């Protein structure tokens, strides 16, 4: 071709004049079919690229902008539409500030400062609003995260006295979106939870899932609500989309229900068709089911099954419960602990500091992983790890490490000194540091007496059995110092008001010591 | 030529309300003049819905369709939701749904579920009519039809939905489209057997 | 390979404290400000604290507010407000402390209001690093600090601080010129009644900072002069060396702790580089104590290690040498010699200081000669008038006389003649200059050096 | 070394031409000094450059994601509202004035910004400048940019390198320019003589006059004053002709070469860097700073210091 | 013979200095026009007339200044008078905005020249900067480097006593609505010079006292140098009026001042007023507050705690027993006043009460009614609180008129 090569060569050069819909329209063809080369010319997008940030996009609506955006950023090129200006005086209506809400949240880009001043015009001339309008701007609010009750109440007041005039869709969405703000009274909640259970005869499936998010969010507090809706299930549960079900599960683990006559029947539904869940729904049904105690062999081997499917490529932050899961059920599954194990391998560099901490806890008494080679590459990490971890995940790796036999001197010294500036609120919080320098049994006297000095005022709290593991643990390395001893023994005679031989040899020194 | 001076466009829209010369308009004059107005995005939103008000009842009681699907594409991309109208519509709608072509119910679905009309039974009507004629539908309608927003909602009934499914398999071929449709699938009441038989030829 | 902006924000944290705390590996520095050269947060979506961590990173390792990022974090942190809340304050308040833009000043003073609203409601945590970050930047906000003065006050009657959030809260409040009695009296209850928990690695930094705030006390100072004696065999030289400037900066003294740590320091003299030297002449010349056998050791040990001086180091050790008597032709020399590469790096006060010592002990190069008195230029208008008058002295007595160099020099002279003219430590010292110049010179100058005053 | 606090144990000095080496932006780093031996240019391209006074490489040297880095670096040099940070350590620019113009300037950025800093040291430019310069040492002595306005973006007349570097005693030098934009002779390409360079036994021509608001056409046929009929016939056998350059082209120019740059006629700016290069054997003239604030030299001293670094040497 | 380019800042001069001599008329017959005001229209054509005089000026001037050199050889005098009448023919706007800004550009270019060659003088560091930063130009390296210029204290040591009143002045009574990125600046410039003020302590007037102490709090800035001049207002209380008084009181508290007797010796001028307004009143009642909380019980004067305790409440009755005359401008002083009588066991006489509660009444009825602007439900709780316990006659309207209001929710709680 020639003309066409023309033409290229003046998109390039920046001469022609451009305006949006011209852009938009080219980026359309070459985003659906770009039978001629447009995203593999780099100078013709970079040419575009400055036509469209030149040009006025004021008369473009917020969809197609975004659209613009997105082919401009898949060729290698960074790009943001231009943000809005408040209308003037004349330009105010109910359906401008709308607008701009709308352009801030689809664009991605959020600002505190243009929400305030669209909150103080709107009050005003709040009676204008079309009572189809509220629903919309009431969960474009909720979408921004502003914290803002009154006005948010305002408009739920307003809703609320216009109850005939909305589809139940409409409710689903103000439901949804009300008890996501955090400031709202409790009556108002009542009162809008009693609407939506007047409305039951009109719902859709789709249309129970907000209902059942706004009730998961706010809690047992509104337990009879989720015993209406759940009772209303009772006529579909032979067919519901997992979803739906996994949400009904969800539910009922964060209300405590004391009927399991239901969730048993709940359960049986969902045991078929969980096989459709994606990870995340897979996840909860796990955690959901587990918490509730209804894991059997039946179920467990179908839920086996499905999880080996997405096994291989685990998300990192899914991982961890799917083994505290598998923890505390007695039933054979090894297999699904290995391919977890194997995939844990892989993520090792990526991993944050609690993710590993936590996946090293729960395997603290596991024998399959006495061997495996994450009992070194791990540690490795977790070597540079250190200087990232809370006091939390440091004692949860530390036990972890130290229950799987780690045999690296100085982890512990560095432990220690990156916990003296920490401080500890509990003997939970020490006992792991003093397990793993009981691995070797030697260190530098400052030290111990550091943790002499930060045992003695601990001796108060623990029982008979506890203050044994104190002994033997202090008494191995090394303690010379008295006012240690006498602070267990006193604890100690506290329980015991005699030396008898029953006591353990422990004891029996520490009585006389 | 995209001229953006809505501020001596207000004079015009002004004039055409202060002399009482909006009733006695044509209608194809109106659905042309709106429409254009939804062109550069009009920003004086209020003299337009004072304009809209106008019109009474007389006028709308026998409008032909293809002026009236221009007045309804242009208040719905002018982001109007006015609630006396939207019920002379829907009821108007009533004896002319017939006569719509297919490029025409593709145009009122989407124009209708971007407004936030809620009146359920038109547009299950509206679904059962292009249904019917689901072998006479091409690849822009199914653009506009399928990439409606919240389109789950109206593919409630089975009957209603796998008349045309199969043609959206055949004709459309964009991938994000597949995709966005196969997406859509999952949020409806259509049973398990069809949605996953949908879905192994609809995902590509 | 390409990762979402969260694990880069982890990555670099890491990286930085690597740098900051294990070694300075410049390898590190190099492969993260690759990473960070080509990374953008405008597409993602993130929540505050990895915007934070990735600002508080890539400021970290030198990048100014021009570059990308700091920019895209910048605004950001301008339009969100409300999202930063107490966890994230102070990330963000230490990244704003080297730029000095307008959105910068702007992110900072909003950090400032808000944190005098929050501070009943601390822990602390929040409280050690709010404190550390406020006094990283340099703010003067008083009521802020009066308000986590009380937090603090309150806080330390239940004992939960460690070693090292006194060491970071005596520091962080000293470097920012607040003298209240009852806080760091507080600081030191606290610090007296933690039995066996203060390491000599972590008592020294304490001591350095109660003596750097300028309380006036005698009885603290004796507590902390008996408490330091019993670790005088445990240190090594740096500890030794802030020893002695913190003690020179108590300004009471205490003859035994300084013969014990003179014993211990003569014991220490290989391990000494040129840092210590300097410092611990500079605190010598400040207390006013003459110790002779050590000076020469000292000396000799400075001369072997000549290379390793910085413009401070320099501009220490000469003026120690000039006050105390103690000359060595050959270390004079080489200084000077060496000096004579580094004339760029001196400051306002290490120019005239090294010049005026120079002079004094009449060791005049002349490579040394051109090159600092070319320098005077640049740094004239910075000057004090004191200053000012000791460097025209020690000008007069390098007989340079080119007016490309004397011409700012006057005019400063004459921007601050009222304090030029009233110094009397130093009335005789303009007679030199006077002398050597003459009234053919600046007819303004000697129109008011003649008049009465 | 007095003691660095330890959240400033990362930053860098004010003024990048104490860091002796490049900063690991844009390109990894230099390459191994074995792995030196790829970049070298094709002989033809120096016979070219010996007959005509000008050649353009083969390939381009940069490559989009890293020309619109550089491109962001000089946009923010030019900021009115608020002025680049180490603006002090330039030479001189045209915001001196905190007005500017249709024409943006500056002169030794190398000191001011990142990645720019490591243009200098990019071996596809340093060693084809040592080709030219007989297979010896280089050492840059002074990097500039320029940025032309919209559409009406003014113009550089004709003019010859060597009459700005009389402080020089040999004729010993060459100009890099890197074209950071798509440029055009509607744009603001160069247009230079190809043979302007071999005139008058190498003498130097008289200086042109110009006026400051006629147009691009009278300030382009004002060569006809310099030349004389011997240099009017070569004209004749010589027209002048225009070069365009797409993003990420390199031109080597001579410094007695005639050249002239047009105007800007399109809906926006454009951007170009010059850089020049010196070889070894050179010494300066006069007993002062060659360049404001850099190091003072003898009449007959060799120039080297700080401020003008090697860069690449063979061997 | 050494060339100098040194002026003196307060002499030899261009015609600049006839600008701004003209200049200076022109600004000096607009306020005598207003003089002539305190019709409108007569001056109005005056205004007019001096508004055009003005702007032509301005552009001669400029031109003047941008054609030839005229500002390297001007001296350093003009260039403080021209960058003042630049500000304050802006902040009285009648200046078009690219005049303004091309007159501060070429200003803050001789500026940063004048710094280089270092003729810069200590007191020209403070006027350039309180000049600049009030009107809010942003430059970056001329405030860069004056920030780094005001860090060396020793050489303010020597400042006049009408310029730090000038200084002072200027840069208080600009604070209202201050932008928040030159406030820090603002602090800067008020501790360069703190000691100067420090040793003056013993030589300004009687109410520059109180504006002084004033400029320093408003910017949250409390130094210990600056403690003596409180003191001093202890001493010559006798002077002011009780308005002053009142402000007094609430500065001795921020001062670490207050104490028993000062508070004690400072009630009778409060008392003193005819007719009782809310900033005296709710002045004394914190401070009697905060004074019953100095004294010490559980302490080592433990023998006298009552017999102070009851004289302070004999105060407290002596002020409330007049507290009817005095208007509430809100709710929260109410509460306040209300919460010490409450907390410190003041008899009132019902009286007051009545007056009190039949203010707070009206008051209330307003954001009720209006269903929106604001009254937290806490500060209804407490107001009903009160009410129940003082008794029902006081208002036996806004008891169910509270009681109306919170069942209606219509206050919304304050973290809402």
């Amino acid at each position: 071709p020639s003309a066409l090569h023309l033409i290229f060569e003046r998109c390039k050069l920046n001469l022609v004049e451009f305006t949006a819909q011209d852009v938009y329209q080219i980026c359309t063809t070459a985003y659906n079919m770009d039978t001629l080369g447009m995203l593999q010319d780099p100078d013709f997008m970079r040419g575009l690229h400055d036509a469209f940030r030149r040009s006025d996009q004021t008369v473009i609506s917020p969809f197609q902008a975004n659209l613009i955006a997105d082919t401009f950023r898949k060729v290698g090129i960074n790009s943001m539409p231009k943000e809005v200006s408040v209308p003037e005086e004349d330009a105010i209506s109910p359906e401008s500030l709308i607008l701009v809400l709308r352009n801030m949240n689809i664009t991605k880009q959020r600002d505190e400062r243009k929400i305030n001043e669209v909150l103080k015009l709107m009050f005003p001339i709040l009676d204008e609003f079309s009572p189809t309008q509220l629903s919309l701007t009431v969960t474009e609010l909720a979408r921004l995260k502003s914290t803002n009750a009154d006005f948010v109440g305002k408009l739920a007041k307003r809703i609320m006295e216009y109850n005939d005039d909305l589809s139940a869709l409409d409710i689903s969405s103000a439901a949804v979106s009300l008890a996501y703000c955090p400031g709202i009274s409790h009556n108002i909640l009542y009162r809008m939870m009693q609407i939506v259970e007047e409305r039951m005869g009109e719902f859709q499936p789709e249309d129970y899932i907000n209902v059942l998010h706004a009730l998961n969010t706010l809690g047992p507090k509104f337990v009879n609500t989720f015993r209406k809706i759940v009772e209303c299930g009772l006529q579909h549960v032979e067919n519901m989309d997992a979803v739906t079900l996994t949400n009904y599960m969800v539910c009922f683990s964060t209300m405590d229900y004391k009927q399991r006559e239901h969730i048993d029947i709940y359960a049986d539904a969902l045991v078929e068709v969980a096989t459709d869940l994606s990870e995340k729904d897979l996840v909860m049904a796990f955690i959901a089911l587990q918490r509730l105690r209804l894991l059997s062999d039946t179920m467990f081997g179908t839920m086996a099954s499905c999880v080996i499917r997405y096994a291989a490529k685990m998300d990192p932050r899914n991982i961890a419960p799917i083994m505290d899961i598998c923890s505390t059920v007695p039933h054979a599954s090894d297999h699904l602990m290995k391919v977890l194990m194997d995939r844990a391998v892989e993520c090792t560099r990526i991993l944050t500091a609690n993710q590993l901490g936590d996946i090293l806890d729960i395997l603290g008494l596991y024998p399959p992983a006495r061997e495996h080679p994450l009992v070194q590459l791990f540690g490795k990490q977790a070597r540079l790890r250190l200087d990232l971890m809370g006091p939390d995940a440091l004692a949860n790796a530390t036990r972890g490490l130290a229950n799987l036999g780690y045999a690296d001197p100085e982890y512990y010294a560095q432990a220690a000194e990156t916990g003296f500036r920490y401080g500890f609120k509990d003997w939970t919080l020490l006992e792991p540091m003093l397990m793993g320098l009981s691995i070797t049994g030697q260190c530098p006297p400052t030290m111990v007496r550091v943790l002499g000095s930060h045992i003695a005022p601990m001796a108060r709290s623990m029982s008979l059995m506890e203050i044994e593991r104190a002994n033997r643990y202090l008494r191995r390395l090394g303690c010379e110092d008295d006012f240690v001893y006498k602070a267990m023994a006193s604890r100690v005679l506290q329980f015991v008001k005699e030396v008898t031989p029953e006591m353990p040899e422990d004891l029996q020194v520490l009585l006389q010591r | 030529k995209v001229f953006k001076q809505d501020r001596i466009l207000k004079q015009c829209l002004d004039y055409l309300v202060e002399s009482n010369a909006a009733v006695k308009l044509s209608a194809t004059s109106i659905g042309a003049m709106l429409n254009s107005l939804a062109a550069i995005r009009f920003t004086y939103h209020r003299s337009v819905k004072q304009f809209m008000i106008a019109i009474s009842t007389e006028q709308w009681s026998e409008m032909d369709a293809s002026p009236l699907v221009k007045i309804v594409s242009a208040m719905a991309k002018l982001s109007l939701r006015l609630p006396q109208v939207l019920v002379h519509v829907g009821d108007r709608l009533l004896d002319v749904y017939t006569f719509l072509s297919p490029l025409d119910t593709a145009l009122v679905i989407n124009s209708l579920q971007s407004i936030g009309y809620g009146n359920d039974e038109v547009l299950m009507m509206l679904m059962r009519h292009a249904a019917s004629s689901a072998r006479r539908w091409d690849e822009v309608s199914l653009t506009l039809l399928f990439g409606a927003s919240g389109v789950h909602r109206l593919l409630r009934n089975v009957e209603v939905a796998a008349p045309l499914l199969e043609q959206a398999a055949g004709k459309t071929s964009s991938p994000h489209l597949r995709q966005r449709i196969a997406a859509s699938l999952r949020r409806s009441a259509l049973p398990r057997a069809l949605v996953q038989s949908s879905t192994s030829l609809l995902t590509g | 390979s390409h990762l979402s902006a969260r694990n880069i924000a982890t990555e670099a944290l890491q990286m930085k404290k690597l740098h900051q705390e294990r070694g300075g590996n410049p390898m590190l520095a190099q492969q993260a400000r690759r990473v960070l050269f080509a990374t953008s947060i405008a597409g993602q979506n993130l929540d505050a604290r990895s915007v934070a961590l990735l600002l508080n990173t890539a400021v970290y390792f030198g990048m100014e507010s021009d570059a990308k990022l700091v920019r895209e974090c910048i605004d950001y942190c301008l339009k969100n407000d409300k999202l930063i809340t107490v966890d994230v304050l102070p990330i963000v308040v230490t990244a704003c402390a080297t730029l000095k833009s307008r959105d910068a000043r702007e992110v900072i003073e909003m950090q400032a209001q808000k944190a005098a609203r929050n501070a009943k409601f601390l822990d602390a945590k929040d409280v050690t690093n709010i404190i550390s970050a406020f006094s990283k930047t340099g703010i003067n906000h008083e009521k802020l600090f009066a308000f986590l003065s009380r937090r603090v006050q309150t806080l330390a009657r239940v004992g939960e601080f460690e070693a090292a959030h006194l060491v970071i809260l005596a520091n962080a409040f000293s470097r920012l010129r607040y003298r209240d009695k009852f806080l760091f009296g507080a600081i030191a209850r606290r610090a007296m009644s933690l039995r066996e928990r203060v390491t000599v690695n972590e008592l020294v930094p304490l001591i350095v900072a109660f003596s750097k705030i300028g309380l006036k006390d005698p009885k603290l100072s004796k507590r902390f002069a008996t408490k330091a004696m019993e670790y005088v065999d445990q240190m090594n030289a740096e500890q030794v060396a802030s020893m002695f400037m913190a003690f020179a900066y108590f300004g009471i003294r205490y003859d035994q702790l300084f013969g014990v740590l003179t014993n211990r320091a003569v014991e220490l003299i290989d391990e000494f580089n040129a840092q210590y030297i300097s410092t611990t002449l500079n605190a010598f010349q400040r207390i006013g104590i003459n110790n002779p056998e050590l000076f020469d050791n000292l000396a000799e040990r400075a001369l072997a290690v000549v290379q390793d001086h910085d413009a401070r180091d320099i501009s220490k050790t000469v003026t120690a040498l000039a006050h105390f008597g103690l000359k060595d032709e050959e270390l004079f020399k080489r200084l000077a010699s060496h000096a004579a590469s580094i004339a760029d790096q001196f400051d306002a006060m290490g120019l005239v200081n090294t010049a005026h010592a120079f002079a004094r002990t009449n060791f005049l190069q002349q490579d040394m000669a051109v090159a600092l008195s070319e320098r005077s230029v640049y740094v004239c208008r910075l000057l004090d008038a004191g200053e000012t008058r000791r460097l025209l002295w020690a000008l007069a007595k390098f007989q340079v006389r080119d007016p490309k160099i004397l011409t700012p020099v006057f005019n400063r002279c004459l921007a601050l003649h009222y304090d030029f003219f009233a110094d009397p430590t130093g009335s005789e010292e303009i007679e030199e200059i006077f002398d050597f110049y003459g009234p053919n010179f600046c007819p303004p100058l000697y129109q008011l050096y003649i008049s009465r005053g | 070394k007095s003691y660095v606090l330890k959240f400033l144990r990362g930053q860098l000095p004010e003024d990048l031409k104490d860091v002796n080496g490049a900063l690991g932006c844009l390109y990894g780093t230099l390459p191994d000094v074995d792995e030196f031996g790829q970049f070298v240019i094709s002989p033809d391209v120096v016979n070219s450059f010996h007959q005509f006074g000008y050649v353009k490489m083969p390939i381009p040297v940069l490559d989009h994601q890293q020309i619109d880095k550089l491109a962001d670096e000089v946009n923010e040099l030019a900021n009115n509202v608020e002025h680049h940070p180490k603006t002090e350590r330039l030479y001189a620019t045209s915001l001196a004035d905190l007005t500017g113009g249709p024409l943006f300037f500056c002169q030794g950025q190398w000191r001011a910004a990142w990645g720019m800093h490591d243009l200098i040291y990019l071996p596809t430019i340093t060693v084809a400048a040592s080709q030219i310069l007989n297979n010896s040492l280089v050492r840059l002595w002074y990097d500039e940019v320029f940025m032309k306005a919209a559409r009406t973006g003014p113009c550089v007349p004709w003019q010859q390198n060597y009459a700005r570097w009389q402080h020089t005693k040999p004729v010993n030098h060459v100009t890099v320019m890197i074209a950071l934009d798509t440029m055009n002779k509607d744009r603001g390409a160069p247009c230079l003589v190809p043979g302007s360079h071999r005139w008058r036994e190498g003498g130097l021509l008289p200086p042109v006059s110009y006026d400051p608001t006629k147009d691009e056409a009278h300030q382009l046929n004002t060569i006809w004053e310099i030349i004389n009929e011997e240099e009017g016939e070569m004209l004749m056998d010589t027209p002048p002709v225009t070069v365009d350059l797409r993003r990420g082209e390199a031109l080597l120019i001579h410094p007695l070469t005639l050249f002239a740059t047009h105007g800007n006629r399109s809906l926006d700016a454009v951007r170009c860097c010059f850089i020049h290069y010196m070889g070894e054997k050179t010494y300066a003239v006069q007993n002062g700073p060659l360049l404001p604030h850099t190091t003072k030299f003898q009449a007959d001293a060799m120039i080297q210091g700080p401020f003008y670094p090697v860069v690449f040497d063979p061997a | 013979p050494l060339p100098v380019s040194y002026s003196p800042g307060s002499v030899t001069s261009t015609a600049i200095t006839a600008h701004c001599d003209v200049l200076s008329e022109c600004v000096a017959k607009a306020d005598e026009l207003a003089v002539q005001l305190k019709t409108q229209e007569g001056m109005e054509e005056f205004v007019e007339e001096l508004k055009t005089s003005a702007t032509n000026e301005m552009t001669a001037l400029v031109k003047q200044m941008q054609t030839t050199p005229l500002l390297q050889r001007a001296g350093m005098h003009e260039l403080r008078r021209t960058l003042y009448y630049t500000t304050s023919l802006k902040e009285r706007d009648w200046l078009e905005e690219k005049q303004y800004t091309a007159a501060m550009r070429m200003l803050t270019v001789e500026v940063l020249r004048r710094d280089g060659d270092g003729v810069l003088s200590a007191d020209d560091v403070l006027y350039v900067t309180t000049h600049v930063v009030t009107a809010n130009f942003y430059n970056r390296h001329l405030w860069n480097r004056m920030e780094k210029s005001l860090l060396k204290f020793s050489n303010y040591e020597n400042i006049d006593m009408s310029s730090v009143k000038a200084f002072s002045t200027r840069l208080f009574k600009t604070r209202r609505g201050c932008a928040k990125e030159t406030l820090d600046i603002r602090r800067k410039v008020l501790l360069a010079m703190s000691r100067r003020v420090g040793v003056l302590a013993n030589d300004f007037d009687l109410p520059s006292l109180l504006g002084v102490l004033q400029c320093y709090t408003v910017h949250d800035l409390t130094p210990f140098h600056l403690e003596p001049l409180a003191i001093r207002a202890t001493n010559h209380v006798g002077d002011f009026t009780p308005h002053e008084c009142a402000t007094l009181a609430h500065v001795l508290r921020k001062w670490r001042t207050m104490r028993l007797e000062v508070c004690e010796r400072l009630v009778e001028r409060i008392c003193t007023s005819d007719q009782l307004t809310h900033h005296m009143a709710n002045a004394a009642m914190i401070a009697i507050r905060t004074c019953f909380n100095q004294v010490s019980d559980g302490g080592r004067n433990a023998m006298n705690a009552e017999p102070t305790r009851q004289k302070l409440r004999a105060m407290g009755e002596q002020i409330g027993c007049r507290l009817d005359e005095v208007e509430y401008p809100a709710l929260p002083v109410i509460l306040s006043i209300l919460d010490v009588v409450v907390t410190l066991k003041i008899y009132v006489p019902k009286k007051c009460l009545q007056v009190i509660f039949s203010q707070a009444n009206d008051m209330v009825a307003i954001v009720m009614e209006q269903k929106d602007d604001p009254i937290t439900a806490e500060e209804g709780r407490q107001l009903q609180a009160l009410l129940s316990h003082y008794g029902n006659d006081l208002a036996p309207e806004l008891s169910q008129r509270m009681k109306e209001a919170f069942r209606e929710g219509v206050l919304p709680d304050e973290a809402s």
